[PDB]
RNA sequence: CUCGA
C-alpha cells in the first residue's frame, strides 16, 4: 500500500516495528544480530562455533546492519528481555 | 556629471541637490 | 568530436498499454534536451483515428437529454470520446449504432464498415430504459495529436450533428523525469525516464518506436545540410 | 580584504580598550544611535556581532578638533537666506542652534520655499518651525552616513538592518582577477578608491616618457621624472592578491592628482567590489529556495567571478639537543617522484604545482636511539638502514591548499641574516592558487541581499531572453519582500536602463517626469554609469519613465517591458514562462566566504596533550565539538549508544581509539568503550 | 554532587560534599555521561541492552 | 538523502577505505593503503562508493535547540565541496542558505548505525515533538507553488460553459489525460473549473456515500468533479484512496492534510507523500509567475488625503498644547493614538487596492512568508518608530521605502533597528540559560513503567457552552485536551459512555464527546503519576513525535526541556514572566488571593485599601492591606457573570484571585494545595508561550512542575 | 487534417549568422525542437581552441614580461578570446615572436598547416623599446569548455602554463514561433531558429552538427528491445 | 582582537 522502499527506507520502519516492542527495542535486536553476522564472515575461514551465517540470502556487499535488519523483518529471530 | 574634478570618468549623477563642500 | 558510447534503452512493463522507458547513460545534460521531445512527438505526431462528430436521433435543438435513456446528452458524448477505434481509410468514415429495447448499449453492438476496427467493444455506452431506442451516426476520421471540438463545427451537417474533441492520438498520458547517473568517476551523466500510458490501438513499443522515426526524419533535414562530424 | 576595508578601518571609532570600557561593562545604552551621532559617527555601519554598537565609522565631512570632540560641518543661514559660508559645529555648539534638512526646498536666491521646515532640535526633536529660526543647514545628504554606507545605491529604500549589512559586506569583497564598475553607482567609488590609497595617483603634471607593467615613469614639465614602481601580485593581510594595473600609455598628458594605475577592486579610478550580472527574480525548481543562488556557468568559463588567493608557508632550522635541523633534498626513506618537484637544497621550484600533501621544504632533524619505539628498533633491525638518526620534519601543504609556487625567501645564519638565537637557516614559500567560484561560495550585493551558490546551470538549462541571451544569476523571489530592501529591485531596473539606454521624447516638449532630470539624462548610450547618491539621486517616477523608453537592441527588438519584466524561455523544455519576470543588471560581490577555506574534515589527528580530546580548529587538522547541546540531543532521541561512543572511543579514551582504527582496518567489530581520560584528570585535580 | 558540581557553584558544592562526606550513585544520565557509561534512558535501560537474539531453528541446507 | 563532498567523505570514512583498498588488491598492505588515501589514487573514488552504502551519517547544526537539530540521513556522493541538505528538514534545523555551515558525524559500532537508522533518521521525524504537528512540510517555495495549480479562475481559458443553443456543454473532459492534452494544445489552462470523468480518485466521503457508500469507491470505478485541472494533479500526489480535496491549498490546508496523513497512514507513506508535495510544489513555484517589481508595488490611492487628514488633526493638538490646555505627557499620547490610527487607515487602503493577482500578496497571502505589516511597510508608511527610549516618536516617518524616506526619517528609523538587534544578542542568552537550568532540573525523568495504575487525574475544559445551547469549543483543547489518556470514563447525559478509560484522545475521538454533549473529561496526568521516581507512559499520554504511546525509556525530561527552552529567543509578561514561575520567586505583580471562602468586605478609601472577608463557615475575620494602585479582577461571581468587579457582598471561593496581576505560587500552594497550585503554574506559562503564538503541550510544562513539588520540608522530627 | 512533410530553408543575415525556419510543425511542436537544437548547438559543437602556451621569460601565470603593458595573467585572459580552427585534430603548436616597440595582435602568429587564426586584429599585448614577446600555443580540438589541465594530471613540466579551453564556435542561439490558431481545420507551428557563430564555422555547418548529433541520437528509441 | 550563522 505504499511506493517501493528505496535505500535506507528499506525495509519500511512500520513493519519492523510490529516484531518489536519499541523503536528502542528493534535498535538492540538489530545491532546484535549484525554483530553475529560479521562474526561469521570474519570467522568463516578459521575456526567452529561461528555464529549463525546470514539466515536469508545476502546482496553483494551488503552491509550486516541491513541483512540483519531483513531477517528480523522475515521473523527469522528471537528475543529475551 | 559626478566628481569633475580629478579626470575620473563621467558618471552621470540623477542629483538635484547643489554639492557646496566637496569631501 | 569525442567519443560518447554505451547509451542503451531499457522497458518496465507495467500494464499491457503501460510502460516505463529509460535511456541511460546520456551525456550532461541531454536528458532535459530529448526529454520534452520524445514526449511532444509521442503526443503529438503518432497517426491515429477518432470521433469527429455524432448525431443521436431525436435530438434536435434540445442537447440537454436524450428519452428512452438514463445517460443524458454530455454523458453519452464522454464514453463515445473514449471509444478506441482505427481505420484503414483517411477520409472520414460514418458508422451508425442502432439497438432497440431495454437493455444495455456496448461498443460492440455497434456495426463498423469495411476498414475500421472498434477494439473496446465491452465498453458501455448507454443503458437502454424499457421499450427504449437509440439511434445515433459516429463519424471517423484519421489525424494527429488532439484538436478542440469547436474546429470539427463544419464537419456536422445543419440537422443535430454535435461535434466532439478528437482524441486522435493513440497515446493517452506521457510523463518524463530526469535523474544522475555515474559511468565512471563523474555523477553529471544523465538518466532519462520516460512513462507512457496509451490506448489499446498500438503498445508503447511501438508508439516510441513511431516517435523516434519521425524525430530522425525531422533533424535529419538539419543533418542533410553538410554532413558533419560529431562522436558517437 | 579589498580597498574599502582598509580606509573603514583607520577611519574606525572603537570604544572598547583602556580607559574606555569592557565589554562586560557595556549596556544596551552605551550601545544604540545617539542624537549627537548625526554627522559625526555613522548609525549603519557597525557590527552585528558581540561588538554592536561598540564599534563605530566616522561619517563622511566629519573632523576631530585638538580637543577631542568631532565637529560636523554646516551652512550658515544668515535671515532665512542659505549662503555659502561654512563653519563646523561641535555636539554641544550645535545643540544651542536648530538645523535644517539638506534636502529642504531652497529658492535660486537663498530663502526657503515653505516657512514651516523639517529641522533638528536638541534632545533629537524633530518639527516643522519658521523660516526665520532656521540658524544652520546641513552641507550633504550623505552627511550621516559612513564612507561605506554612502556607497549604497537607493539606500532611503532599504531598511537599517539590511543596509548595515550591505555595508559590512563590501568591505568583504574579494578582489577579482578582472575588475569592473557597476553601472548604477552613487558617485563616492571614486573618492574611497583614490583616498584608500591603493591606486597610483600622479604627484605632479606632466606626460607618461615609458610605461611597463613593473613601472610608469613620469616626465614632469620642469624637467624632473618621477617613476611609480607597480605592486604586482602581493599577498595582503588576508590572502587577497594585491595587483596593481597601469591604465595610462606612453605619451599621454596626465595631470596633477589622476589616477595613472589602478590596484585591486578598481576599475578607471573607481571602487569595483564586484561584476555587473544579469538578474532574473524567480523562484527555479528549488535550487535558490530560500537565499540559495544560482548562477549561470558563463561566470566559470569566462572568470567572471574568480578570484587570485596567495598563502604563506614557513619553515626555520634550529639547532637541537642532539645536533641541528638541516634543510636537504636528502629525507628518509623518500622516493626520487615525490622530491622531483624540489630544487638541489631542498626547496619546491618556482613555478611548481603543489597538491595538499607534497613537500615544499625537506627538513629533517636528528631523533636520538633512546626514543625508538621496540617496533620501531626491529622495524630498523629487519631493513638494515643504519645511519638513519634523522626522522622527516619537512614542510608540507595542509589539506586543502593547492596552487603554483611564486616566491620563495631564504634567510640564513650562515649568510649575515639576523634570525632568533637558536635558528640557522628560515624559508618562506609563497603559493598561489586561482579560484574559480564553486557551488557554496559566498555572494552578496550592495543591500544586505546575500547567499551562498546552490547551484551552476550550464549555460543552455538557464532561462534566456527573447533574442537567446540566457541570464547570469537567479534570485528567489521570496527572499525580497520580507528584508525591506527593495533598493535591490530598484537597482536592478536602473541597471538595465544602464545597460540598454534610453532616449526621451523630445518632441512636444519634455515630459512631465523628466522635468526635475538634468538634460544630460535625457539621452543614454548603452553601458552608460550613473549616479544615485544615497537619499539624493533616482525617484521613482523617473525610474518608471525610463523603462518606457528604454533602447531597442541589435535587432530593434525591446526586450523588457515598461513594467521592468521580460518573456523568458524555459532552457530545460523550451516552452517559454507563462508570466513576465523581472529582468535587469545588478552588482553582485564575492564575499570571503569561500568553501575551499570553510571544508574541513577529520578522522584522526593531533589531541591536545593535557585532555587527550582532539585539536580544534580546521588549521591543527581538529575535529568538531559535540557540545552540551548536542549530548541533550542524543540524550532525547535516547541514543544511549551513540552518544557514549562519542565520548569515549570516538574521543578522550587513550587505548579505545587505537583499538577502534584496528577493529575497523581487520574488518573485526567495535570493542567496547573504556574511562575517559579526561575523568582522569578530574579526579587528580580534585586531589 | 557530580551531577551538581557540573551545573552551578562548583565550589560551594565540593565544600559541602566533602564536609558531608556525600557518596554518589552513579546512576543518572549527567553521571554516566562523565565517566562515560551507558545513559539510563532509551536504549541504555537494562530492559533494552541486556537482550540475545537467536536465530528460529530453521535454517538453510548449507 | 544528503549529499556531502566526496573530498569529506574519503577523510571521514578513511579506515573503511584502506579497509577496502587491501582487499581488493588495490593495495598490497594496509600500510600503502594509507598512502593512497592520502595521495587520493583514482582507485579510492570507485571504493569510496562501495563503502559509504547505506551507512548513515548525522548531521548537526548549531545552536542544537530541540533533538531535531541533529538528524541522521543516507550519505550521497556529490562533487563540489558544499553539504547538500534537504529542503524540508531546513525547518527542524533552522537553517537558511545565506553561509550557514553543518557539522557532519559518522557512527562506527552497530548499535550506533542502528540508532541512527532508526530512531535519528531524517524520514522518522516529520513531526515536531512539542506540539505534534509536522515540520518537514511544505513552507516556502512549495506552498506557493501548490496554492498556485489549486486555485479557481472564473475567466479562465478552458472554463466550463452550460449548454445554451446550439452548442452543447463546453468544457466537459472525459479523462484528466484529456484535461492535460487540451491544457498542452492550449485551450484549456490548469486552473480554470471544468468536469472531469475521474477513475483513480476516491470521491469526497460526502459525494462516495451517495454514489456508493455500501461499498467503497473502488479503483477503477468513475465519477464526476467540478474542479480543476490543477486541483486533480494535486490530488494525485497524496496516496490512493484518500478523499478527494475540492478546496484551496493554503499553507493551513497542506499542514491539516500532513497531519491527518500522520495519524492514519504509515511513517513511509507520509515521508514519501511529502516528497512528492515538495517536487510538484518546486515546478508550479518556477511556472506561478511569482516576481518583485517597482510596478508590482502598488501605493495607496487616498495616500495625500489620509494623511492631511491627520496631519489637520495632529496640528490641532498642537494648537491645544500651544494653549497649555494639554500636559507635555498628554501630547505624546494623543498624537500616538492619531498615527496609530493614522496607520490603520493607510493598511486598509491597501488591502482593498491591492487585486489578488498581485505577487506581494499572493506570497503573504497563500502562508508562503511575510506579513501584511511588512507589505504595509513596503507601499504605504513605516509608522511611528521608536527611540532608544521606548515610547513612540510623536513625529511618524510618512514615507514609505517604496517612495523613499528622508535623512531625518532614516535617522530616527535607525534608533529602533539597532537596539532591536542589541537586545536579541541578550535576550538569546537568558533563554539559553533558562533552556539549561529547565534541561538539569528535568534530565533524569524517565518513562520506567507502562502503567502506575492510579486513576487520579485532572479535569480538563474540553468545550463552554452558549447561553443559547451552542457549544462553543476551548481555545486550550489543542495543548491540553489533545493526545491526552482517560482516567475516567465520559459519560454523557445518556448511560452510555463515549470514549473508555485509558484509550489516547485521538481527533475524531474529541469529536465524538465534542458531539455527545460532554463539556468536561478527566484525564490521565504526569503531575498524579505516583511512581517512585520516573514516570508511567499511560500517564504521560502519546509521544507528539511518534504519533503513538510513549515507550518506556525515552528521556521525556530532556525532550520537555528543549520543547519549553527552543521558542524562548522571541518574547517580551515576556521572557521574566516565565522565569518568575520556574524559579518560585514572590511575583511583581504580588497579587492577593482569598485564603477562606465567604462575604466579601470591601472598605476602599483613597489613603489605601483594606479588604475583609468574613469566613462562610466559623473562622474570624482576616485583613489584608493593599495599595491603591492595584485593581480588582472581575471575578466570575455566582451571579454567573463574569465581568463582576469584586464590590463587598460579592461570594467568592477559596482561593480566588482578588486584585489583577499575579499571585504569588507560593501562597497559592498553602491555600489550594500542591494539586492546583501545579495547575496554576501550567497554564500561567502557557498563557506567556499562547500570547506569543507558540503552541508547548501541557505535557512538557507538566514535567517540569512535577519537579518542583517532588520535596516537602520537614516540620517536627 | 493530414501529413505535409515538412521543410527546412536558409536564410542568411550575415557572414556568421542565419535564420532557419522549419514548417510545416504540429501544433505545440514548435518550441520545443528550437531547445532541442538550441541546447545541442551550444554544447556539443565540435571545435578548436589553445589547450596550454609558453612564453621563455615566465614560469607561471603570476609574473610580468620586461617592456610589455599587460602582466602574463592578463595576456593570457586576452588570448581566451582566441578563436581558431585545427584540421589535425592532435596537439600541434603555434608561434610568436614580437620585438617592440608597437602591439603584438592575433596577426602575428604563425599557424602551422592546418590551422588557422579567425581575428588577426585581436589586441594581445602593448610593447615598448624595451620590450620582447616570445610565446608558443599549443592547440589541441574538442567541444564544450575544459578547465585548465593540472601540471599533476599531464606530463606537462614546470615552464608550461595550462589555461581553460573554451572549444564551442557557436555564439549565440535562439529561435521564434508563429501559431497558427486561427480555429479550423488547419493548424501548424513554424520555427523559426537563429544562429550565430564566431567566424571560425559557418552556421549553417553547426545545425548540419547539432542535426548528426540528435539524428544519432533519437535514433536510440528506434531500435527495439 | 576581529569576524561568520
Ligand atoms: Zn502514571
Amino acid at each position: 500500500g505504499y511506493d517501493t522502499p528505496l535505500g535506507i527506507t528499506n525495509p519500511p520502519i512500520d513493519e519492523l516495528l510490529d516484531r518489536v516492542s519499541s523503536k528502542y527495542a528493534l535498535v538492540i535486536y538489530a545491532a546484535k544480530r549484525a554483530r553475529q553476522i560479521n562474526d561469521y564472515y570474519n570467522q568463516l575461514g578459521e575456526g567452529i562455533l561461528e555464529y549463525v551465517g546470514p539466515l536469508v540470502e545476502p546482496g553483494l556487499q551488503e552491509k550486516p546492519l541491513s541483512i540483519a535488519l531483513r531477517e528480523i523483518h522475515a521473523d527469522l529471530l528471537e528475543h529475551t528481555e | 556629471s559626478n566628481n569633475s574634478v580629478p579626470g575620473a570618468p563621467n558618471r552621470v549623477s540623477f542629483a538635484k541637490l547643489r554639492e557646496p563642500l566637496e569631501v | 568530436m569525442l567519443i560518447s558510447q554505451r547509451p542503451t534503452l531499457s522497458e518496465d512493463v507495467l500494464t499491457d498499454n503501460r510502460s516505463q522507458f529509460v535511456i541511460e547513460p546520456l551525456e550532461p545534460g541531454f536528458g532535459y534536451t530529448l526529454g520534452n521531445s520524445l514526449r511532444r512527438t509521442l503526443l503529438s505526431s503518432i497517426p491515429g483515428a477518432a470521433v469527429t462528430s455524432i448525431r443521436i436521433d431525436g435530438v434536435l435543438h434540445e442537447f440537454t437529454t436524450v428519452p428512452g435513456v438514463k445517460e443524458d446528452v454530455t454523458e453519452i458524448i464522454l464514453n463515445l470520446k473514449s471509444l478506441v477505434v482505427s481505420s484503414e481509410e483517411d477520409e472520414p468514415v460514418t458508422m451508425y449504432l442502432r439497438k432497440q429495447g431495454p437493455g444495455e448499449v456496448t461498443a460492440g453492438d455497434i456495426v463498423p464498415p469495411a476498414g475500421v476496427t472498434v477494439h473496446n467493444p465491452g465498453m458501455h455506452i448507454a443503458t437502454l430504459n424499457d421499450k427504449g431506442k437509440l439511434e445515433v451516426e459516429l463519424v471517423v476520421e484519421r489525424g494527429r495529436g488532439y484538436v478542440p471540438a469547436v474546429q470539427n463545427r463544419a464537419s456536422g451537417a445543419e440537422i443535430g450533428r454535435i461535434p466532439v474533441d478528437s482524441i486522435y492520438s493513440p497515446v493517452l498520458k506521457v510523463t518524463y523525469k530526469v535523474d544522475a547517473t555515474r559511468v565512471e568517476q563523474r555523477t553529471d551523466f544523465d538518466k532519462l525516464i520516460l512513462d507512457v500510458e496509451t490506448k489499446n490501438s498500438i503498445s508503447p513499443r511501438d508508439a516510441l518506436a513511431s516517435a523516434g522515426k519521425t524525430l530522425v526524419e525531422l533533424f535529419g533535414l538539419a543533418r542533410e545540410l553538410n554532413v558533419e562530424a560529431e562522436g558517437i | 580584504n579589498n580597498p574599502l576595508s582598509g580606509l573603514t578601518h583607520k577611519r574606525r571609532l572603537s570604544a572598547l580598550g583602556p580607559g574606555g570600557l569592557s565589554r562586560e561593562r557595556a549596556g544596551l545604552e552605551v550601545r544604540d544611535v545617539h542624537p549627537s551621532h548625526y554627522g559625526r559617527m555613522c548609525p549603519i555601519e557597525t557590527p552585528e556581532g558581540p561588538n554592536i554598537g561598540l564599534i563605530g565609522s566616522l561619517s563622511v565631512y566629519a573632523r576631530v578638533n585638538p580637543f577631542g570632540f568631532i565637529e560636523t560641518p554646516y551652512r550658515k543661514v544668515v535671515d532665512g537666506v542659505v549662503s555659502d559660508e561654512i563653519v563646523y559645529l561641535t555636539a554641544d555648539e550645535e545643540d544651542r542652534h536648530v538645523v535644517a534638512q539638506a534636502n529642504s526646498p531652497i529658492d535660486a536666491d537663498g530663502r526657503f520655499v515653505e516657512p514651516r521646515v523639517l529641522v533638528r532640535r536638541k534632545a533629537g526633536e524633530v518639527e516643522y518651525v519658521p523660516s526665520s529660526e532656521v540658524d544652520y543647514m546641513d552641507v550633504s545628504p550623505r552627511q550621516m552616513v559612513s564612507v561605506a554606507t554612502a556607497m549604497i545605491p537607493f539606500l532611503e529604500h532599504d531598511d537599517a538592518n539590511r543596509a548595515l549589512m550591505g555595508a559590512n559586506m563590501q568591505r568583504q569583497a574579494v578582489p577579482l582577477v578582472r575588475s569592473e564598475a557597476p553601472l548604477v553607482g552613487t558617485g563616492m567609488e571614486l573618492r574611497a578608491a583614490i583616498d584608500a590609497g591603493d591606486v597610483v595617483v600622479a604627484e605632479e603634471s606632466g606626460v607618461i616618457e615609458e610605461v611597463s607593467a613593473d613601472y610608469i615613469t613620469v616626465m614632469h614639465d620642469n624637467g624632473t621624472r618621477r617613476t611609480y614602481r607597480m605592486r604586482k601580485f602581493a599577498r595582503s593581510n588576508h590572502g587577497t592578491c594585491a595587483n596593481q594595473c597601469p591604465i595610462v600609455d606612453a605619451g599621454d598628458r596626465v595631470e596633477a592628482g589622476q589616477v595613472i594605475a589602478d590596484g585591486p577592486c578598481t576599475d578607471d579610478g573607481e571602487m569595483a567590489l564586484g561584476k555587473n550580472l544579469l538578474v532574473a527574480i524567480m523562484p527555479w525548481e528549488g535550487h535558490n529556495y530560500e537565499d540559495a543562488i544560482i548562477l549561470s556557468n558563463r561566470l566559470v568559463e569566462e572568470d567572471v567571478l574568480t578570484s587570485i588567493h596567495i598563502e604563506e608557508h614557513e619553515i626555520d632550522a634550529r639547532d637541537t639537543k642532539l645536533g641541528a635541523e638541516e634543510i636537504t633534498r636528502d629525507i628518509p626513506n623518500i622516493s626520487d617522484e615525490v622530491l622531483a618537484d624540489l630544487d638541489e637544497r631542498g626547496i619546491v621550484r618556482i613555478g611548481a604545482e603543489v597538491r595538499d600533501g607534497d613537500i615544499l621544504v625537506g627538513k629533517v632533524t636528528p631523533k636520538g636511539e633512546t626514543e625508538l619505539t621496540p617496533e620501531e628498533r626491529l622495524l630498523r633491525a629487519i631493513f638494515g638502514e643504519k645511519a638513519r638518526e634523522v626522522r622527516d620534519t619537512s614542510l608540507k601543504v595542509p589539506h586543502g591548499e593547492s596552487g603554483k609556487v611564486i616566491g620563495i625567501r631564504v634567510f640564513s645564519r650562515e649568510d649575515e641574516d639576523e634570525l632568533p638565537a637558536g635558528v640557522n637557516e628560515l624559508v618562506r614559500v609563497y603559493v598561489a592558487q586561482k579560484r574559480k567560484i564553486s557551488d557554496g561560495d559566498k555572494l552578496a550585493g550592495r543591500h544586505g541581499n546575500k547567499g551562498v551558490i546552490g547551484k551552476i546551470l550550464p549555460v543552455e538549462d538557464m532561462p534566456f531572453l527573447a533574442d537567446g541571451t540566457p541570464v547570469d544569476i537567479i534570485l528567489n523571489t521570496h527572499g525580497v519582500p520580507r528584508r525591506m530592501n527593495i533598493g535591490q529591485i530598484l537597482e536592478t531596473h536602473l541597471g538595465w536602463c544602464a545597460h540598454s539606454g534610453w532616449k526621451v521624447d523630445a518632441a512636444k516638449g519634455v515630459p512631465d517626469w523628466a522635468a526635475r532630470l538634468p538634460d544630460e539624462l535625457l539621452e543614454a548610450q548603452p553601458n552608460a554609469i550613473v549616479s544615485t547618491p544615497v537619499f539624493d539621486g533616482a525617484q521613482e517616477a523617473e525610474l518608471q519613465g525610463l523603462l518606457s523608453c528604454t533602447l531597442p537592441n541589435r535587432d530593434g527588438d525591446v526586450l523588457v517591458d515598461a513594467d521592468g519584466k521580460a518573456m523568458l524561455f524555459d532552457g530545460r523544455s523550451g516552452e517559454p514562462f507563462p508570466y513576465p519576470v523581472t529582468v535587469g543588471y545588478m552588482y553582485i560581490m564575492k564575499l570571503h566566504h569561500l568553501v575551499d577555506d570553510k571544508i574541513h574534515a577529520r578522522s584522526t589527528g593531533p589531541y591536545s596533550m593535557i585532555t587527550q580530546q582532539p585539536l580544534g580548529g580546521k588549521a591543527q587538522f581538529g575535529g568538531q565539538r559535540f557540545g552540551e547541546m548536542e549530548c541533550w540531543a542524543m540524550q532525547a532521541y535516547g541514543a544511549a549508544y551513540t552518544l557514549q561512543e562519542l565520548l569515549t572511543i570516538k574521543s578522550d579514551d587513550t587505548v579505545g581509539r587505537v583499538k577502534v582504527y584496528e577493529a575497523i582496518v581487520k574488518g573485526e567489530n567495535i570493542p567496547e568503550p573504556g574511562i575517559p581520560e579526561s575523568f582522569k584528570v578530574l579526579l587528580k585535580e580534585l586531589q | 554532587w557530580l551531577s551538581a558540581a557540573s551545573f552551578q557553584e562548583t565550589t560551594r558544592v565540593l565544600t559541602d560534599a566533602a564536609i558531608n562526606c556525600r557518596s554518589d550513585k552513579l546512576n543518572g544520565l549527567k553521571e554516566n555521561v562523565i565517566i562515560g557509561k551507558l545513559i539510563p534512558a532509551g536504549t541504555g535501560i537494562n530492559r533494552y541492552r541486556n537482550i540475545a537474539v537467536q536465530p528460529t531453528e530453521e535454517a538453510r541446507a548449507a | 538523502q544528503c549529499g556531502l563532498p566526496k573530498l569529506m567523505a574519503l577523510e571521514l570514512f578513511k579506515p573503511f577505505v584502506m579497509k577496502r583498498l587491501v582487499d581488493l588488491n588495490h593495495a598490497q598492505n594496509i600500510k600503502s593503503a594509507k598512502r593512497m588515501v592520502e595521495r587520493q589514487r583514482p582507485q579510492v573514488w570507485d571504493v569510496l562508493e562501495e563503502v559509504i552504502a547505506e551507512h548513515p551519517v548525522l548531521l548537526n547544526r548549531a545552536p542544537t535547540l530541540h533533538r531535531l537539530g541533529i538528524q541522521a540521513f543516507e550519505p550521497m556522493l556529490v562533487e563540489g565541496k558544499a553539504i547538500q541538505l534537504h529542503p524540508l528538514v531546513c525547518e527542524a534545523f533552522n537553517a537558511d542558505f545565506d553561509g550557514d555551515q553543518m557539522a557532519v558525524h559518522l557512527p562506527l559500532s552497530a548499535e550506533a548505525q542502528a540508532e541512527a537508522r532508526i530512531l535519528m533518521l531524517s524520514s522518522n521525524n516529520i513531526l515536531s515533538p512539542a506540539s505534534g504537528r509536522p515540520l518537514a512540510m511544505p513552507r516556502l517555495d512549495m506552498v506557493t507553488g501548490l496554492y498556485y495549480l489549486t486555485t479557481e479562475v472564473p475567466g479562465d481559458t478552458g472554463e466550463y460553459q452550460p449548454a445554451s443553443g446550439d452548442h452543447p456543454e463546453t468544457g466537459v473532459y472525459s479523462s484528466p489525460a484529456e484535461a492535460i492534452m487540451a491544457a498542452d494544445r492550449g485551450v484549456l489552462s490548469v486552473r480554470a473549473k471544468i468536469k472531469v470523468r475521474l477513475t483513480q480518485l476516491r470521491p469526497p466521503v460526502e459525494i462516495e456515500a451517495e454514489l456508493f457508500g455500501h461499498s467503497g469507491w473502488q479503483p477503477g470505478d468513475a465519477w464526476m468533479a467540478e474542479t480543476t485541472l490543477g486541483r486533480v494533479m494535486f490530488n494525485e500526489l497524496l496516496p490512493l484512496g484518500y478523499p478527494f480535496v475540492n478546496k484551496q491549498m493554503h499553507k493551513k490546508v497542506q499542514a491539516a492534510i500532513i497531519n491527518d496523513l500522520a495519524e492514519r497512514y504509515p511513517m513511509i507513506v507520509v515521508a514519501q507523500t511529502v516528497d512528492k508535495l515538495k517536487d510538484a510544489g518546486f515546478y508550479w513555484a518556477t511556472r506561478s509567475g511569482v516576481t518583485v517589481s517597482m510596478a508590482d508595488v502598488l501605493v495607496p490611492p487616498r495616500k495625500k488625503e489620509i494623511l492631511d487628514h491627520y496631519e489637520e488633526r495632529a496640528d490641532k493638538v498642537e494648537k491645544q498644547f500651544q494653549r497649555g490646555a494639554l500636559n507635555h505627557d498628554e501630547r505624546n499620547e494623543a498624537l500616538v493614538e492619531i498615527w496609530k490610527e493614522a496607520t490603520d487607515e493607510v493598511g486598509q487602503a491597501l488591502r482593498e487596492h491591492y487585486p489578488d493577482d498581485n505577487p506581494i500578496i499572493t506570497i503573504v497571502d497563500s502562508g508562503a512568508t511575510g506579513n501584511f505589516t511588512q507589505t504595509r511597510t513596503l507601499a504605504g508608511m513605516k509608522g511611528l518608530v521608536t527611540n532608544p527610549k521606548g515610547e513612540f516618536i510623536p513625529r511618524p516617518v510618512k514615507s514609505s521605502f517604496r517612495e523613499g524616506l528622508t535623512v531625518l526619517e532614516y535617522f530616527i528609523n535607525t534608533h529602533g533597528a539597532r537596539k532591536g538587534l542589541a537586545d536579541t544578542a541578550l535576550r538569546t542568552a537568558d533563554s539559553g540559560y533558562l533552556t539549561r537550568r529547565l534541561v538539569d532540573v528535568s534530565q533524569d525523568v524517565i518513562v520506567r513503567e507502562h502503567d502506575c495504575q492510579t486513576e487520579r487525574g485532572i479535569v480538563v475544559e474540553l468545550a463552554e457552552r452558549a447561553p443559547d445551547g451552542t457549544l462553543i469549543r476551548d481555545p486550550y483543547i489543542e495543548t491540553s485536551a489533545y493526545a491526552r489518556t482517560l482516567g475516567t470514563d465520559a459519560v454523557d447525559e445518556a448511560g452510555n459512555v463515549i470514549v473508555e478509560r485509558g484509550q489516547d484522545l485521538g481527533d475524531p475521538e474529541i469529536d465524538a464527546l465534542l458531539a455527545a454533549g460532554i463539556t468536561q473529561v478527566k484525564v490521565r496526568s504526569v503531575l498524579t503519576c505516583a511512581t517512585s521516581t520516573g514516570v508511567c507512559a499511560t500517564c504521560y499520554g502519546r509521544s507528539m513525535a511518534t504519533g503513538k504511546l510513549v515507550d518506556i525509556g525515552e528521556a521525556v525530561g530532556i525532550v520537555a526541556a528543549q520543547s519549553i527552552g527552543e521558542p524562548g529567543t522571541q518574547l517580551t509578561g515576556g521572557l521574566p514572566r516565565v522565569q518568575e514561575l520556574f524559579e518560585a520567586r514572590v511575583p511583581r505583580g504580588k497579587a492577593p488571593i482569598a485564603d477562606v471562602t465567604g462575604r466579601v468586605r470591601l472598605e476602599d478609601g483613597e489613603r489605601f485599601y483594606k479588604i475583609t472577608i468574613v469566613p462562610d463557615d466559623g473562622g474570624e475575620e482576616v485583613v489584608y492591606d493593599k495599595i491603591s494602585k492595584r485593581q480588582r479582577l472581575r471575578v466570575f461571581k455566582h451571579e454567573d457573570g463574569s465581568e463582576r468587579v469584586l464590590s463587598d457582598g460579592d461570594h467568592v471561593e477559596v482561593g480566588q484571585q482578588l486584585m489583577e496581576g499575579s499571585a504569588d505560587p507560593h501562597e497559592v500552594l498553602r491555600v489550594q494545595g500542591p494539586r492546583e497550585v501545579q495547575i496554576h503554574l501550567v497554564r500561567e506559562v502557557q498563557e506567556v508561550y499562547r500570547a506569543q503564538g507558540v503552541s508547548i503541550h501541557d505535557k512538557h510544562i507538566e514535567v517540569i512542575v512535577r519537579q518542583m513539588l517532588r520535596r516537602v520540608t520537614i516540620i517536627d522530627s
